[PDB]
This record gives structure tokens, C-alpha cells and sequence, in this order.
RNA sequence: CUCUUUAACAUUAAGCCCUGAAGAAGGGC
């Protein structure tokens, strides 16, 4: 039923992620599925701007990270248990 | 600088009659929470995990399974009392 | 640099098979089966894969000494590759210590957030007197 | 013995599942049966019953309470009737040998038969508790069904639901079906015929736990929050410490340019948040908890508690807020009461203080030029606590030390007697 | 072919006006 799951991540503050991806390993492991992840990519740079009150005549930029994982088999309890879980704020985990 | 409180606004305009009343009295009071009011039950929650909760989700399957079951039992005494006609 | 650059991507496996923990057999399998990288070489690739072994935890033992932080508090996305580094030193030793290094702590520059690497330059210290060839 | 079949079906009938336990429902009829016995004889007696699930007769025993003492001669025995036990029994322990005559009826199976479903109306609501203790205190999503005037229903999987009622959401929002909603559930009162779950957003249980999911250094009980105090519309202040000294805390909630908190004020509904350290020390943890305004001046009466804050008025308007709600949730974060004030008139407040107390010590023993000097140093003592503090402190060198306490206590001590017989008898 | 052991700084606002010292209560639009 639809075995293809298709997950990417981005990340905005690895401290978070690792725990985060972690769970999503840990939800499939549970349930029995195995699978393969994270697969992280090197950091990607997403250039900032600001408007702060006006300088006499700020920051531009910070560090980003991405994960990807699939899964073998989704159990019917695995994906109960993968709308279940409450993603960590802060960080988009949009499905593929 | 906006300073839009229509009260405040009301405050620097009555303030002669708060100077009349600032003498030899308590000036503000700020009371809040209560034994009772703050009980906040926080120690541990980190047993249950997300994997856990999201794994074992709160289940009361049962529970309405055996009370359907006891509602038509009931029904069948209710048939004991039911004659054949 | 284009043969070096494959080494980047044996780095990224581990960290999957350090958090999905599963038998090293199905990281490969999967992993190759998938996709092949053209850049990279699975001829070389593939026998980093095997390095899985504990002697690696070993020579890992060798950073606790001096460690103004717990061992395992450090991020494992960041212990990972020093577990790889290592590896290249002492159970391979093909690049010097101070020219590994250098590119080691560019290395992470490259997955290591808040300058990760660039304190963690300090530790360099510790690996050189596994050999006195500096 | 005896049986009613009607009684028999009925346990039968509703027959404990293999999840619910079949043997209380014997142990919940045979305290009924053996209560009916027992109001059955005129004697005030204490009794018991057993039932065997095999069969269905029971038999009916009426028993004493091995006591050392005379209360109650139809309930109580000696040692030497435990010897017919061969001393087996010890006093605290009721036992007897003799049986009574089983009672038989046909009121009692009425009430009987109430036991029973009764016991079902537990077995529900306690059936359903058991889930509530295995996520006390955690958020859960659920997906609204029911929208009633001010209180919506939520549908959770495998038959659970809950239900928010107004004061527990938001002040702004309200709810349509179809809405996933994440909750923490905080209580299970028991409504007739069974209980279910609360939910609510507005607590601040909401937001410590919505905080738990997002700082894992609170998850790794890396650094302790020691209390939380939020209006649920506008603002909201924590605190925050760890004693490893190795970590920031409100560093590791605030995030990347608080980028970490605001997330969950965004999950808050945009609700502005203050993240304070803890400290143990009331007073300057105060100072913490008063911020982003703060003052350099703290008074404090432990005794109540009630302490009280001066400050200048451009930080003093800073320092009330908006209806006051800052110190509002600053004491509701401290635990303990609040005052605030300006300095220019809280010189003069502490001057009054001692002023009016220093009258009525010129009023009692009258020497207004010895007591203004003694009022420097009273502000430690009233001045039932200059009697009450042990005479090692008040001595000094000004002042007569040994001659002059004596009769100072004496005084003291006799003029709050006679408040104190003023209480009572006076004339209004 | 070294950069000397891993960020945290976050809140932009809730009308006008009256009785009342009140930022307690309460009101008219």
C-alpha cells in the first residue's frame, strides 16, 4: 500500500536533528521496519537578511543541515506511529 | 511614541489627585498564585517518549468493546422479561 | 582531489549505519543498488566499509585523555569523523599528520556547526605523538 | 447454601473480561451480602461471607476483632479465645471458628444486582484511568468532532476522545471540526456514569512540556525549569537554571537568535515569553523574575513574605506593565506576594513605618529621645520580637544592656497581654 | 596541506473616555 515512502529533512539546528532523526529511526525499529538513514548532505548556506533599527553610518547568514530517509515496509501501526510522533519545532519536515 | 493607554493617558492627567493620595499609604499591591493555584506536576515525563507514545498510543479499544458487550446482554435480560408472542 | 572527494561519501555512510545500527551488509547493498556514483569508486569505497570493526573504537579511545568535554556529550555527527580520521592515521598513516590534519579540520568545516572544527583544531595535539615523524 | 440464579446469570453475564479482573466482582458482592446480614440482626456485629466461583453457595461467618480493650463486647476478644486457634491469632488480627446462619432474600437481590452494575461503572471509569496515568502530563494530538458552546470534543485513535473546555484554550481562537489540536490532558474528574479525559492549551503545563519537546537538554534533565507563570493571550515568564555550570540554560531554550523559543510562541499563538534564570536566593530570584524592568532597592518581610520594590518612573511604568500583569506573573512565577513602588516615596514609606510604631513606643513607656535611637536598630525586631529575640542581640554599647532589658521586657510582654485579653469580652 | 578542542539573545501589540489614588472594582461609545 503505497511501500514507496519518500522523506527528505532540512535542518536548521543539528542539535535537534540528530535527536529528531534518531526517533524516526527508532518509530520504524519499534514496528520492525528497517531502513536506511540519514544520508546527511555537507551544510548548505542560505544567505540572511535583516532590518534592524538603523546603524550609524545584523546577522546574514547561518549554518543549515539535511537529512534523507525512506522506509522498507510501512506497518499499519508504523504509520499511525509516524503521524503520532510530534516533529520538533523549528525544523521542516515536509514529506517527499 | 505612540503611548497609546487611554488609562495611562488618564494617570499623567489625574496625577495631582494620586500625589494627593501618595502620602503615609501603601502605593500598589501585587498579590498572585496560591498553594492550591500553583501545583504544576512536572517532575518526569521523559519515561514516556515520543517513540514510546507514538508506539503505545492511549488505546480504549477495549473499553468500548466490553461495553457494547454488557449493552446487549443487558438487552438479553431485558429478554428474559420478553415473553414469545 | 576527484578520487579524495570520493572519500567525503564512504564518510557520509557510517553516520546512516550508526543510526539505523543494522548489519553492515544491507548498508552496502542498498547503498549500491540504488544508485552508483560515477565520481566516486566503489573499488576503494567498499573496503572502508569493512573498517566497521571495534579497532576503530581503539584508537577512538586515544582522543579521551585529554578532553575538556565528556566523550560522548561531543556531537556524533562530529565524533564520527574522527572516528574516520583516526582510522586513516594510525591503521593507514597515508598522509602525514600535520597535511591530514589541516584538511581534517576542514573536514569539519564542511558538517561541523559553530566553528566545531576550528577548536577542535586544538586537538591535534593529541595525535601527534603516535608519530614522532611530524 | 444460597444462590439467586437471577444473581448468578447476571455475574455470568457481565463476566470481568480477561483484561478485568472476575474475582472482584465476588469480593465487591460478598461485602454487600455480608453488610445485609448484618443489618439484618439487632446487635451491632461485624461479618464476613465467602463465595467459591465453582459453585455459586456461599457461607456466611460472623467474626470478632481481637482487641486488648473493652470497647464494643460484641466485637472483641482475648489471646485465650485465639487459643482455640492454638495462640495462632495476635491482637490487631479478627478471626473466629463459628459459622452464623446464611441470610436468604429476595429486597437484597435488588440491591445485590446494584453492586454489580455499580462495580461496572468503576471498572469503566477506572478502566479508562489507567490510560490517563500512562500519559499524564503529555501532549496528544486529536482531531475536533464536536463543537459545543464553549467546549469541543476531540477525536483521539482506538476509541479515546477528550474534550477542552473554553478556559483551557486560547483567549482569541476558536475551534472548527476537522482541526488537529495538540494537548497536554491534565485531569480526569469523574462525571456520572464514567469519566474522561481534559485537555488544555492555556495551562502552563502546556507550554513547559511544549518547551520538553523542543529543548532536549531539559529531555537529557540537563537543566531543570523550576517554575512557569504565562497569561495565555499576551506574555509568559520561566525560569531556568543548571547547577552543572556547564551549559547556559536560557541559552539552550533560546536558540539561534531565539529562534528555539519563538518556535513554540509560535505554537503559543505568537505569545510573547520571557525566559528568566532560577535562583535560590528569594529576593535577588525576584530581581530575575521583575525583568526586563529591574530595580536596585528590595525590601523583604519573610514573616509574610510580602516584600516590596522601589524603582524610578521610567522604569517603574516598565516595571507594572499593562494592567500590571508583569508583576503579576512575577510573583506567579516567585510563588509569593509582590509590591511595587517609586524610590522618592519609598524613603519616606520605610521613615513613616518606623515613624508611626516609634509613637506608639513614645506612647507605652515614653522616652520618644532613648526609643527613636533603640527604632535605628528595632527595624529587625518588632516590637514583640525585641522580647521575643533572645537579649544576646540587644545588647550594645549605647543604651544600659542588663539593668534596663529586664523592665523593657516586662513592659512589652504585659502590653500585648492586655491586647490580647482585648480580643476578647470588648464591648463591640 | 592548522584555523590551539562546538553558536545560543528571543518579545514591534490590543480603541476612546468617564467614577475611583489605584496598574482593585466598575462603567458610555
Amino acid at each position: 500500500q503505497n511501500q514507496r515512502i519518500r522523506i527528505r529533512l532540512k535542518a536548521f539546528d543539528h542539535r535537534l536533528i540528530d535527536q529528531a532523526t534518531a526517533e524516526i529511526v527508532e518509530t520504524a525499529k519499534r514496528t520492525g521496519a528497517q531502513v536506511r538513514g540519514p544520508i546527511p548532505l555537507p551544510t548548505r548556506k542560505e544567505r540572511f537578511t535583516v532590518l534592524i533599527s538603523p546603524h550609524v553610518n545584523d546577522q546574514y547568514e547561518i549554518r543549515t543541515h539535511l537529512r534523507l530517509v525512506d522506509i522498507v515496509e510501512p506497518t499499519e501501526k508504523t504509520v499511525d506511529a509516524l503521524m503520532r510522533l510530534d516533529l520538533a519545532a523549528g525544523v521542516d519536515v515536509q514529506i517527499s | 511614541l505612540g503611548s497609546m493607554d487611554a488609562q495611562t493617558r488618564r494617570r499623567e492627567r489625574r496625577a495631582e489627585k494620586q500625589a494627593q493620595w501618595k502620602a503615609a499609604n501603601p502605593l500598589l499591591v501585587g498579590v498572585s498564585a496560591k498553594p492550591v493555584n500553583r501545583p504544576i506536576l512536572s517532575l518526569n515525563r521523559k519515561p514516556k517518549s515520543r517513540v514510546e507514545s507514538a508506539l503505545n498510543p492511549i488505546d480504549l479499544t477495549v473499553l468500548a468493546e466490553y461495553h457494547k458487550q454488557i449493552e446487549s446482554n443487558l438487552q438479553r435480560i431485558e429478554r428474559k422479561n420478553q415473553r414469545t408472542w | 582531489a576527484a578520487r579524495r572527494r570520493a572519500r567525503e561519501c564512504a564518510v557520509q555512510a557510517l553516520y546512516s549505519w550508526q543510526l539505523s545500527q543494522n548489519d553492515i551488509a544491507d548498508v552496502e547493498y542498498q547503498f549500491l543498488a540504488e544508485q552508483d556514483v560515477k565520481d566516486v569508486d566503489v573499488l576503494y569505497f567498499r573496503e572502508l566499509l569493512a573498517g566497521v570493526a571495534t579497532n576503530t573504537a581503539y584508537l577512538d579511545g586515544l582522543m579521551k585523555p585529554y578532553l575538556s568535554r565528556l566523550l560522548e556529550e561531543l556531537g556524533q555527527v562530529e565524533k564520527a569523523v574522527l572516528r574516520i580520521a583516526l582510522y586513516e592515521l594510525s591503521k593507514r598513516s597515508d598522509v602525514p599528520y600535520k597535511v591530514a590534519i589541516n584538511e581534517a579540520i576542514e573536514l569539519a568545516k564542511s558538517f561541523g556547526a559553530e566553528d566545531s572544527h576550528k577548536f577542535v583544531n586544538g586537538v591535534l595535539d593529541k595525535a601527534a605523538p603516535v608519530i614522532r615523524p611530524n | 447454601g444460597a444462590m439467586n440464579k437471577e444473581i448468578l446469570a447476571v455475574v455470568e453475564a457481565v463476566s470481568n473480561e480477561k483484561a478485568l479482573p472476575r474475582e472482584k466482582i465476588f469480593e465487591a458482592l460478598e461485602s454487600a451480602l455480608a453488610t445485609a446480614t448484618k443489618k439484618k440482626y439487632e446487635q451491632e456485629i461485624d461479618v464476613r461471607v465467602q463465595i467459591d466461583r465453582k459453585s455459586g453457595d456461599f457461607d456466611t461467618f460472623r467474626r470478632w476483632l481481637v482487641v486488648d480493650e473493652v470497647t464494643q463486647p460484641t466485637k472483641e476478644i482475648t489471646l485465650e479465645a485465639a487459643r482455640y486457634e492454638d495462640e495462632s491469632l495476635n491482637l490487631g488480627d479478627y478471626v473466629e471458628d463459628q459459622i452464623e446462619s446464611v441470610t436468604f432474600d429476595r429486597i437484597t437481590t435488588q440491591t445485590a444486582k446494584q453492586v454489580i452494575v455499580q462495580k461496572v461503572r468503576e471498572a469503566e471509569r477506572a478502566m479508562v484511568v489507567d490510560q490517563f496515568r500512562e500519559h499524564e502530563g503529555e501532549i496528544i494530538t486529536g482531531v475536533v468532532k464536536k463543537v459545543n458552546r464553549d467546549n469541543i470534543s476531540l477525536d483521539l485513535g482506538n476509541n479515546a476522545e477528550a474534550v477542552i473546555l473554553r478556559e483551557d484554550m486560547l483567549p482569541r481562537e476558536n475551534f472548527r471540526p476537522g482541526d488537529r489540536v495538540r494537548g497536554v490532558l491534565y485531569s480526569v474528574r469523574p462525571e456520572a456514569r464514567g469519566a474522561q479525559l481534559f485537555v488544555t492549551r492555556s495551562k502552563p503545563e502546556m507550554l513547559i512540556e511544549l518547551f520538553r519537546i523542543e529543548v532536549p537538554e531539559i529531555g537529557e534533565e540537563v537543566i531543570e525549569i523550576k517554575a512557569a507563570a504565562r497569561d495565555p493571550g499576551s506574555r509568559a515568564k520561566i525560569a531556568v537554571k543548571t547547577n552543572d555550570k556547564r551549559i547556559d540554560p536560557v541559552g539552550a531554550c533560546v536558540g539561534m537568535r531565539g529562534a528555539r523559543v519563538q518556535a513554540v510562541s509560535t505554537e503559543l499563538g505568537g505569545e510573547r515569553i520571557d525566559i528568566v534564570l532560577w535562583d535560590d536566593n528569594p529576593a535577588q530570584f525576584v530581581i530575575n523574575a521583575m525583568a526586563p524592568a529591574d530595580v536596585a532597592s528590595i525590601v523583604v518581610d519573610e514573616d509574610k513574605h510580602t516584600m516590596d520594590i522601589a524603582v524610578e518612573a521610567g522604569n517603574l511604568a516598565q516595571a507594572i506593565g499593562r494592567n500590571g500583569q508583569n508583576v503579576r506573573l512575577a510573583s506567579q512565577l516567585s510563588g509569593w506576594e509582590l509590591n511595587v513602588m517609586t524610590v522618592d516615596d519609598l524613603q519616606a514609606k520605610h521613615q513613616a513605618e518606623a515613624h508611626a510604631a516609634i509613637d506608639t513606643f513614645t506612647k507605652y513607656l515614653d522616652i520618644d529621645e532613648d526609643f527613636a535611637t533603640v527604632l535605628v536598630e528595632e527595624g529587625f525586631s518588632t516590637l514583640e520580637e525585641l522580647a521575643y529575640v533572645p537579649m544576646k542581640e540587644l545588647l550594645e554599647i549605647e543604651g544600659l544592656d542588663e539593668p534596663t532589658v529586664e523592665a523593657l521586657r516586662e513592659r512589652a510582654k504585659n502590653a500585648l497581654a492586655t491586647i490580647a485579653q482585648a480580643q476578647e469580652e470588648s464591648l463591640g
